[PDB]
């Protein structure tokens, strides 16, 4: 019992799907020591036409120029460390190699897990009820369908699903009746191809996981909100009061919830005619940002992503059929407080993604670690006179969402 | 065109061949790495300044040593040797020789040829041939695109 080898057995490891999709390029080597803390970008402008008998465009009012913005900030940091005593560690085990290795996949898991939620906390979109898992093709290529319909066609598509999923939609390719190629495949590596119903799948383990939150009572709008384009040029967020709520509990609405409103469609952002979905219109949908509570009396305040555009002297800028106006009727999708893990569907101009260069610290010995294009420091020092050593790693990640309506949760329907 | 002789600065930690060649020389190898340190300053110099700088990451050195200076970027050169399908033109002039085989990338308008002493005769053999490409890369990616070398 005292003779061990000099090889570790082999462990678990998650993978990287979704840091290889993000916009990478955009937000890249921009937050500098003269930028500072934030840096933003340009929006694309919107203009309206006016019909008339014979020009006479004097009576009425000409198009006028609002400038959008849409800002990236910084994160916290990502910081692991190790504190021991040289002498026992030094015993058969090699300057912390044996820590050298399982370190990097634990602050880049860390950086998807964090990505992962961002993504699901600002996206707008939503599709089907998220009680139905992923059972037949079309339940991936509405996603496909939707983002078409929408209009977005400069950039790439992509959905994400899990381990388990993608099993099932093998089974269902095992059951083609005259590809070959696709059965064999399906047949012998269960391997579902790259573009499925018209946007591409992939297959990730290690995605994140979120709760419903408890909540009851036939909710509605209490005030007509602020939702003209001035206000809501800058972030596309806005706040929202619900009464006909439960009496008085706390965490009502968790973050990431998606709130629909009935009687309020979609447009097509370029024609600005409604959504229609083969059988009923498309209904308007928000994402909750912060954990909400309900106080006496079923008042709940609350701060969604994705906003109902319906500016009046601005008519360009619309996104919504109708204005949203106070005694509205909405809903909250999903059971009382079940847990799930969701499915991301989103384009490629939808979230960004980029890492500051961290200057080495004076005096104190250190190197760069890469990994998968991430750079790590690596710093050491010995503060503490008891054979008392220190290790830390650490990374700062930068992320930024351009516009929220290209991107969200997705489900399967019944 | 010229050929050049250079020197390797530090070949126990830049150079990495094939890990399947087996011989003196290295013959039998299909890819290598050449690393070889930079400066933030010649960085932006050649490339360009927009994108931050990532380094390719060994952790060889350090072994016992004060390092101080972090201003130091590592990029490879990489290699790697193909087999492609080349289309080899034999222009069959009599005059002052005749048979004379030339590859698809001498053209007689990309080279000022005119068929002034040469004749198109046979230009469709396709031979497969060995040939050989360099690029530059980072921890991030492509900082020069593959390009052939003059070589086998």
């Amino acid at each position: 019992s005292q003779i061990v080898l000099k090889k570790f057995l082999p462990g678990f490891m998650s993978d990287l799907v979704l840091a290889k999709t993000v916009d990478r390029q955009l937000l890249a080597g921009e937050i500098n020591s003269s930028t500072g803390d934030s840096v933003s970008f340009k929006r694309p402008h919107q203009f309206s036409s006016l019909r008339t008998p014979t020009g006479d465009i004097s009576g009425q009012n000409k198009n006028n120029l609002i400038s959008g913005k849409a800002t990236g900030r910084v994160g916290n940091y990502i910081t692991v460390a190790v504190e021991y005593q040289q002498l026992e560690e030094a015993i058969k085990l090699n300057q912390l190699e044996e820590i050298l290795a399982p370190v990097r996949q634990r602050i880049v898991t860390d950086l998807e897990t964090e990505l992962a939620h961002f993504m699901m906390n600002n996206g707008a979109l939503s599709l089907g009820s998220p009680n139905t898992p992923i059972t037949k093709w079309s339940d991936v290529a509405q996603t496909a369908s939707f983002l078409k319909d929408l209009g977005v066609n400069e950039g790439e598509n992509y959905a994400v699903m899990d381990p388990w999923s993608a099993q099932r939609l093998a089974d269902a390719q095992t059951g083609l009746h005259a590809s070959d190629q696709l059965v064999r495949t399906a047949w012998e590596n269960a391997q579902i191809p790259t573009n499925f119903g018209g946007i591409r799948a992939l297959m990730s383990n290690g995605l994140a996981s979120r709760t419903q939150g408890a909540f009851g009572g036939t909710l509605t709008v209490k005030t007509q909100p602020t939702v003209t384009y001035n206000a809501v040029k800058d972030s596309y967020q806005f706040t929202v009061t619900l009464t006909g709520a439960t009496a008085s509990v706390t965490g009502f609405l968790k973050a990431g919830d998606q709130v629909k409103f009935t009687n309020t469609y979609w447009l097509q952002q370029q024609t600005k005619q409604a959504l229609y979905n083969g059988a009923t219109p498309i209904s308007f949908t928000a994402t909750v940002t912060a954990d909400a509570n309900s106080d006496s009396g079923g008042d709940v305040t609350v701060t969604l992503s994705g906003v109902p555009i319906y500016d009046t002297t601005n008519p360009q800028y619309n996104s919504v059929s109708r204005q949203v106006e106070a005694g509205d009727a909405v809903s909250v999708v999903g059971t009382a407080s079940q847990t799930m893990k969701p499915n991301l569907f989103y384009n490629k101009f939808f979230c960004g993604l980029g890492s500051i260069p961290l200057p080495k610290l004076h005096s104190i010995d250190s190197a760069v670690a890469t990994y998968e294009g991430f750079s790590i420091r690596v710093h050491k020092y010995a503060d503490g006179d008891a054979n008392v050593q220190k290790m830390r790693f650490d990374l700062l990640p930068a992320y930024v969402c351009f516009n929220p309506h290209m991107g969200g949760q997705f489900f399967g329907n019944p | 065109q010229r050929i050049a002789i250079e020197p390797i600065y530090d070949p126990s930690r830049s150079v990495w061949f094939d890990p399947d060649a087996k011989k003196y020389d290295k013959s039998d190898a299909l890819w290598a790495f050449c690393m070889y340190s930079l400066s933030p300053e010649k960085y932006e110099a050649e490339y360009g300044k927009k994108p931050p700088t990532s380094l390719d990451v060994t952790s060889m050195t350090s072994w016992e040593y004060n390092w101080f200076g972090a201003d130091v970027i590592y990029i490879a050169k990489y290699y790697e040797v193909r087999k492609e399908s080349v289309d080899v033109i034999s222009y069959r002039h009599p005059i002052t020789g005749e048979i004379a085989t030339y590859d698809s990338d001498q053209v007689e308008d990309i080279e000022d040829e005119l068929a002034i002493a040469g004749f198109h005769e046979v230009a469709r053999r396709s031979v497969k041939r060995r040939r050989v490409y360099v690029s530059v890369v980072d921890g991030d990616g492509f900082l020069e695109k593959p390009r052939r070398i003059p070589g086998e």
